[PDB]
């Protein structure tokens, strides 16, 4: 398994044409501060195709 | 893109009219919404 590629899942707004985020911030689902950890309504937003 | 264009010369703002040439293009591809100067102090 390849888990070296990754995507992000999770994003408040939209990208503007020809942008790039580089940003890891702990996505807020809910409205709870997620605190830098992962919890309840707090995904981290990159993923792993694997 | 980032877009500079520039016009200099030798002088409240003077009335008059003057273009500005295009000068720098830069392939940022950044979100921008603030800015600041930068100044050069005279040490004594
Ligand atoms: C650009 O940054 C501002 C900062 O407040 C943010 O509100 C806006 O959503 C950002 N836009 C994009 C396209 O990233």
């Amino acid at each position: 398994g390849n888990y070296n590629y990754l995507y992000r899942l999770f994003r408040k707004s939209n990208l503007k044409p020809f942008e790039r985020d580089i940003s890891t911030e702990i996505y807020q689902a809910g409205n709870k501060p997620c605190n830098g950890v992962a919890g309840f309504n707090c995904y981290f937003p990159l993923r792993s195709y694997s | 893109y980032f877009k500079i264009y520039s016009k200099h010369t030798p002088i409240d703002l003077p009335q008059g009219f003057s273009a500005l040439e295009p000068l720098v293009d830069l392939p940022i591809g950044i979100n921008i919404t603030r800015f600041q100067t930068l100044l050069a102090l005279h040490r004594s």
